[PDB]
RNA sequence: GCAAACCGCCUCUGCCCGC
RNA sequence: GUGGAAAGGCGGGCAGAGGCGGUUUGC
């Protein structure tokens, strides 16, 4: 039933070692109620709204492999723009805002023929052991079509992934990210 | 197109007990962070109260503002409540569930309305996003330490209802924040167009100046609001800040100024470099 | 009327439940003085300790515990009242008067509780043939008040902290629906919730003095020291009835007092006129009753014969008003044996029971004056 | 709106014990019949010798307002009135205790929701309140959402015999049946809401002993020294055995009664 | 019997309230615990439940006497105001602890009659702690005083006085 | 239908407790030894205060009874009072009928109009506001909480008693047995700084809403505030500092363009008194 | 020669309506 | 080239009604 693992217990599950699940998830899914008040008569109309509320030290992070000239040219100036606008959700109510720090992670992974995906997959060939994720977002008010991704941690073999460009009636072409983030993994017989 | 982000930091002072309910051991609880148990002011209770005060401000001045803001010429002062027809001639034109709000119906009209240009519009084939971001105000470090020192941060107040003839008392309780608290707010305006941002800052300060004489949430008419904006700093965050990352933003200095010593007392003075760099 | 001023004809002590210990007092002269312990104690440190916390807790032979400040210091007093009597050998506890800033005033809860005794006396005089129709509505116990036969002749045998007046206040002021008992009081049903009296203006320091109240009725009289307003002080108090609060409650009041107002005319109109006719019929009747007993002191009767030919409304207040002036039992004298078994039921004498002087034995009069007379107009 | 969601615990080990296909075909019909046919006759008010005394807010109606959304063979998701979803979870548990030989258990999550809540959210909450009762002991009920410190020594869910014994002590002294309190506690909810605020001082710091005498003063000045004679004195044996104080478990009995009242 | 009931930390909160509703058993075993309270001269002698243990033994021995709370309110409200000063208002109670010692000394200088012993035992306990509080800080070591003085009054209502 | 905004008539000043005031709370908030029946207190500063709920409701209580006295005399000047007859819905437990006190709150009947446009012509429910199903007219006055004024802050620092304890004893008449209790009260003469903000919505009827708020103020200096006022504890006296107007051009500019009426030495019966039109004549010159 | 006793709270109310 | 865009948990509700700091008698 466990969804996540530590940085240390991940390196054990890549080697088919005994591992332990974490005791605590760093966030909650609360349902804050809002209201829509009439402007003349102050009449109320409750709707419900769900969120992700982190703890005192907790947060969220992603990983980047790539050349450093692409990082500090593109990924690093973009993440400071996004510190003052949102990542999804009601950014006008102060949701997707954050402060960005840069560090270094090192993962011990066994060299193999297979690999796990640390991002959405959108595979070319059929993968080994997977888990379907089905979502399609929004782009300038245009509703993206739903695309069968693969959830994270699923197992592929020699797959690069690949982005699908879409039309959506805009001026510019919309690319949808489906590249995989391969880390080596050890498997049983299927 | 993006030019920069005018950033407004300061403090919210609850001069009187502030109550923003949740309706879920006190019988009417103010909302709270689920991990700390501390109260906070949302960014959505602050924004809809800055907007509800400003929409009634525009509603009185539809005729006088037909030639500074277009698409106030398509609205008549009043609500569309009796004749149940949305986007009609009157002002409060969109019914959500049972409440009527001014939301302009198209992108081509929300770029002219002073409410929807600053606060946003939904529309059909429109989706005008807002230009301000209102963060959730949390207690100041000095008031999180009083939570560590064992004090009470939210009192519980008992009212009563009394018959006009026989004086039968009928009480209830309302949790509300202890008066005197200091929150920390944040409003990040998004400089899309470089021409009409002065009218979008001066309208946002007008919504705050009406909020210092109205209330914030709760009972209010029985004295549960009485808020006070205490500004700290305004920063510009230019477009050159985000590309190269070097710290050359333009910072205004206002440690102890009001919301009315800031609107015109220093408006030509405090925004002198921001109006120069544009 | 508003601001109906009063005057004071005898010593008048409104207690606060507090006495002045002899460490608070040092009388240098016939005048006395109230020393300030908080300021004097904190002013006697500059010359120096733990000796003050030891000596005040010890309470030795008072005189020396207040005259030890005379060594290398003097002149630390607060109010400096006058003794006005041949006493004070300190050995006394002066009971103090109610003061708001060290200034004596008359509390309005104390002048309303004297009008309420006068109004209760008038309701039990005129209201047994009409007292059943009051409890005919939602009480069902008026048949016991009819078969006994003027609900007083039942209440002497009905009884046969202390909740003795619980039924009698529930008949004259507030009939409830039901209880574990027959009926009870309801504060929401009361004409006296329309009677508004307010605290008077403060009297003044010049009219306040200590007294020496001697208790008479035994061969060995006892003295009590107390402070009281001297006779001749006049302040102003405002009493008014809110007639609008009676018009809203014309159907909701259920009591014998309301059945005394519907017979003088409009019941929301004559209640203020009924109010003072109840005052000058309880307190003149207790004024005449005390001319029978001559056990006091002579000069006491020369005060009572002089209380007549005095304009205004005369009533008791305070602390020296005896059992005869705080209580319905002036009306319960004419029963005799119907109240004689019940007064021993309630109890009285202690340290068994007083046989022939059960209720009226004690008289507390200050300097030969029967204390506690205030005349409104 | 009250929602329960339950399932039989360690059931895969039970069916793995069957060694022959006729033995599997018996154990899988009898378990199927409890959640298909006999869960109807529990809601029908039958089997009173077998069920007995369960924590009931109001007395049991002739027609319960219960809508069985699903009951599969181990799993059941039942919605209804929140007072009768509460009682039925103890009434399903006792009958399942005796339909078996006392060998198989249940685990029930319980939620109390607004009417105008999306149903995919009422499922995702009670599925978490079921799994919180499931990774702790697998014979225990989640009753009401509850505050507790993050020290790992306190668990939100009650065991079945623990809560059903906490109800036979604390409910017949403060609760009379059918939404009314007892004598000498009518118009005294202000005792009970502040009693939960004293319980919040245990939540903020369990090592602080300030809750012990504030209980004694608040029960004292109301004259109720007879009610709750163990919330005034700290249990040293509970600190010895490293189990929570009795002020911690009284929340699941009070807060149900305070919800039962108009509040 | 009473000494075995009056155990170390919370020996009988439910048990002593029944026995205090007695004469010869509590005139001795609580006298030893009153002497145990006076032998703990330092106010910071109890970081554990022993403040909650002393105050039960104090308020059981005082409930055997009278101990009207009305007489003590001048001290009790004075303790409320001095704790209110600690909230960033003042930091020196030494100018007013002497007043609170004097109001404690004035109260026993007034309390005469059958209620001498109800204030003599009350005089015996707080003053060795007020000796310590003279030369002490007021955010700390007075925090432990005022919480001790609450638990004396709090269990005194539970044992049935006031 | 048609909510507008022209400004905020602000009524400041002070409240003089000529007789000692008692706005009671409940206790048990981690408090152990104290006077029974305490005055409510600001938990951060420790001092007593007067809630805006206790003052907005007490002005509503006195003015609803003032209108119930005259349901044949105000109806020539206000519509929708012809829907109501003098009385209460206590003899017939039905909410909305011809009786003037129509809302059972929990058990107490209070004049609140059930609709927007019925309450838009009501002299009570346009000044104090109303709740309803589908109408919910909101108020036009907000009354804030009144703490001690800045000089009575300093008397608390100096050690002067800001409260006191008055002991009142109830005596049974037959046995003359006292049943003593102690009531905390604010000391007489204390002074609280208050705040009433009227929200000017319709410029046709704003004379009346100030002439009705100043009517209920003058009824409150004749009546009592809080407490047990039939036994003394009321006697509020309103001491005005300054009416101000705050026009709509204030909140947009920031310049001090407010029309400041001066009644710094006047009385609540003197503002309603001849001179009302002498003091508010520059407000009408701005509208 | 001056007091010492008892009484220190009692009894009614406690979230509605609206999405 | 963001499962997005718009959306105040609030409208109305006096902690209030009733209540002399009192009386009795001795050690
Ligand atoms: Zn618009
Ligand atoms: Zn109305």
């Amino acid at each position: 039933k466990a969804k996540y693992l530590d940085l240390k217990n991940f390196e054990l599950a890549l080697r088919l070692r005994p591992f332990t699940i974490p005791e605590e998830i760093p966030y909650a899914r609360v349902d804050v109620p809002r209201v829509v008040l009439d402007r003349v008569t102050q009449d109320s109309s409750i709707y419900f709204w769900e969120e992700i509320r982190f703890r005192e030290k907790s947060g969220v992070y992603f990983l980047y492999s790539g050349p450093r000239e692409v990082f500090d040219g593109y990924i690093a100036p973009a993440m400071r723009f996004l510190g003052d606008t949102g990542i999804g959700g009601k950014s006008t109510w102060g949701a997707g805002l954050f402060e960005v720090e840069f560090h270094e992670m090192k993962i011990d992974a066994p060299g193999s023929e297979y690999s796990v995906t640390l991002s959405n997959a959108l595979p070319t060939k059929t993968p080994v052991l997977w888990r379907l994720l089905r979502k399609g977002g929004w782009s300038f008010g245009r509703r993206k079509p739903r695309m069968t991704f693969i959830a994270e941690g699923s197992i592929v073999k020699n797959d690069p992934g690949g982005m699908e460009r879409l039309e959506l009636g805009l001026s510019h072409e919309v690319y949808v990210y489906g590249l995989t983030f391969p880390l080596g993994v050890e498997l049983p017989e299927g | 197109r993006f030019y920069g982000k005018i950033v407004i930091k300061g403090k919210i002072k609850a001069v009187t007990g502030l109550h923003i309910g949740s309706q879920r051991g006190i019988a009417n609880p103010v909302i709270k962070d689920p991990h700390t148990g501390l109260p906070y002011i949302p960014g959505s209770s602050l924004k809809g109260r800055l907007r509800s005060l400003f929409e009634i401000l525009v509603n009185s001045r539809l005729g006088e503002w037909r030639e500074k803001y277009p698409s106030l010429a398509n609205y008549s002062p009043g609500s569309c409540r009796p004749d149940n027809q949305e986007n009609c001639g009157k002002f409060f034109n969109r019914k959500i569930n049972r409440g009527w709000i001014h939301v302009c119906p198209d992108y081509e009209t929300a770029l002219a309305c002073p409410v929807c240009r600053l606060f946003g519009a939904s529309g059909k084939e429109s989706n005008f996003p807002s230009r301000i971001i209102v963060r959730d105000a949390f207690l100041t470090k000095e008031w999180e330490e009083k939570w560590r020192a064992g004090e009470a941060i939210t009192e519980a107040k008992i009212e009563v209802g009394i018959d006009r003839v026989t004086s039968q008392a009928n009480p209830r309780t309302n949790e509300r924040v202890v008066a005197g608290a200091e929150f920390e707010f944040e409003i990040i305006y998004n400089v899309e167009n470089t021409t009409h941002w002065r009218d979008d800052i001066k309208n946002l300060l007008t919504a705050m100046a009406l909020l210092e004489d109205s209330y914030l949430g709760g009972s209010g008419s029985r004295g549960y609001g009485k808020v006070k904006f205490i500004f700290d700093s305004f920063e510009f965050r230019p477009l050159d800040y985000y590309r190269t990352g070097k710290d050359e933003d333009i910072v205004s200095i206002d440690a102890r100024e009001k919301s009315v010593s800031d609107i015109l007392s220093g408006f030509d003075s405090l925004f002198s470099e921001v109006e120069g760099k544009l | 009327m508003t601001e109906r001023t009063l005057k004071v004809l005898s010593p008048l002590h409104i207690g606060t439940g507090n006495e002045l210990t002899p460490v608070d007092i040092y009388p240098r002269e016939n005048i006395i003085h109230v020393l300030d312990t908080e300021r004097l104690v904190n002013d006697l440190m500059n010359l120096g300790e733990l000796n003050e916390i030891l000596a005040l807790l010890k309470n030795p032979p008072a005189y020396i515990w207040k005259g030890y400040i005379e060594e290398f210091h003097l002149d630390p007093s607060d109010y400096s009242i006058y003794t006005l009597k041949i006493h004070g050998r300190k050995s006394m506890q002066i009971k103090e008067f109610i003061k708001l800033n060290g200034r004596p005033y008359i509390p309005g809860s104390s002048l309303k509780g004297a009008i309420r005794t006068a109004v209760l006396y008038k309701a039990l005089k005129e209201c047994d043939a009409r007292a059943v129709m009051r409890v005919v509505s939602k009480v069902n116990g008026d048949v016991a008040r009819d078969i006994g036969r003027d609900v007083l002749d039942y209440y002497m045998s009905f009884l046969s902290r202390k909740r003795a007046d619980d039924l009698l206040e529930a008949i004259v002021f507030g009939m409830e629906p039901d209880r574990r008992s027959k009926i009870r009081y309801e504060p929401k049903r009361d004409p006296m919730k329309a009677l508004i009296v307010r605290d008077s203006k403060p009297v003044g320091r010049k009219h306040l003095a200590v007294y020496h109240v001697e208790v008479i009725g035994n061969p060995q009289p006892i003295p009590i020291w107390v402070e009281a307003i001297e006779p001749g002080a006049a302040t102003d108090v405002e009493i008014h009835v809110d007639t609008e609060a009676l018009r809203l409650n014309a159907d909701y009041f259920n009591g014998l007092l309301w059945e005394c107002l519907k017979e003088r005319g409009e019941p929301g109109e004559v209640f203020e006129d009924f109010l003072w006719e109840a005052v000058d019929e309880f307190y003149t009747a207790v004024m005449k009753y005390e001319t029978i007993e001559v056990q006091k002191f002579s000069q006491v009767r020369s005060f009572y014969a002089s209380l007549e030919d005095h304009s205004g409304h005369v009533l008791r207040l305070g602390w020296g008003s005896g059992w005869l002036a705080m209580t319905i039992g002036l009306l319960l004298v004419e029963k005799g044996y119907k109240w004689e078994n019940v007064r021993k039921k309630l109890g009285l004498g202690k340290k068994g029971s007083g046989f022939s002087r059960e209720f009226p034995k004690t008289r507390r009069l200050a300097d030969g004056m029967p204390m506690g007379w205030v005349v409104l107009e | 709106l009250g929602v329960m969601k339950g399932d039989v615990d360690r059931l895969g080990e039970f069916f793995s014990s069957m060694d022959s296909p006729s033995k599997l075909a018996t154990a899988s019909r009898f378990m199927d019949y409890f959640f298909k046919g006999y869960i109807g006759a529990i809601i029908e008010g039958k089997f009173g010798y077998i069920i007995g005394d369960v924590p009931s807010l109001r007395d049991w109606p002739e027609e319960p307002d219960i809508v069985v959304v699903y009951a599969g063979g181990d799993d059941f998701f039942i919605v209804g009135a929140w007072d009768q979803i509460f009682e039925l979870a103890f009434r399903v548990r006792r009958a399942f205790n005796a339909y078996t030989g006392g060998k198989l258990t249940l685990s029930v999550g319980l939620g109390y929701f607004d009417e105008r809540t999306p149903i995919y959210r009422m499922a995702d909450v009670v599925s978490e309140r079921l799994d919180t009762a499931k990774d702790e002991g697998r014979n225990r009920v989640f009753v009401v959402g509850r505050s507790r410190p993050l020290d790992g020594k306190h668990k939100l869910s009650y065991e079945w015999n623990h809560y059903e014994e906490l109800w036979r002590t604390y409910a017949p002294r403060i609760y009379a049946g059918n939404g009314r309190l007892k004598g000498k506690l009518e118009s005294k909810k202000g005792l009970l809401w502040k009693l939960l605020e004293i319980r919040e001082l245990y939540v903020r710091d369990p090592n602080d002993v300030r809750w012990a005498y504030l209980t004694a003063y608040l029960l004292g000045r109301h004259g109720l020294s007879d009610l709750f004679p163990e919330l005034v004195g700290i249990d040293t044996k509970a600190v010895e055995r490293k189990e929570p104080q009795p002020v911690y478990w009284v929340d699941g009995v009070l807060k149900i009664v305070l919800m039962a009242v108009r509040r | 019997v009473d000494a075995s009931r009056l155990f170390g930390e919370s020996p009988d909160v439910v048990g002593i309230k029944k026995m205090l509703e007695k004469g010869k058993q509590w005139e001795a075993i609580q006298p030893y615990f009153d002497n145990v309270v006076r032998e703990a001269k330092n106010f910071l002698e109890w970081s554990p439940n022993k403040r909650l243990a002393n105050a039960v033994t104090v308020a059981a021995y005082l409930t055997s006497q009278g101990l009207k709370t009305n007489q003590v309110r001048k001290i009790l409200d004075m303790a409320r105001t001095t704790e209110l000063k600690v909230k960033r208002g003042e930091g020196d109670i030494k100018d007013d602890l002497v007043k609170m010692r004097y109001l404690l000394a004035y109260t026993v200088g007034k309390a005469t009659g059958q209620s001498k012993y109800s204030l003599d035992a009350f005089h015996r306990i707080l003053d060795p702690m007020l000796e310590v509080l003279m030369g002490s800080p007021k955010k700390e070591n007075f925090e432990k005083f005022y919480d001790f003085l609450q638990a004396v009054v709090a269990y005194h209502k539970f044992f049935g006085g006031g």
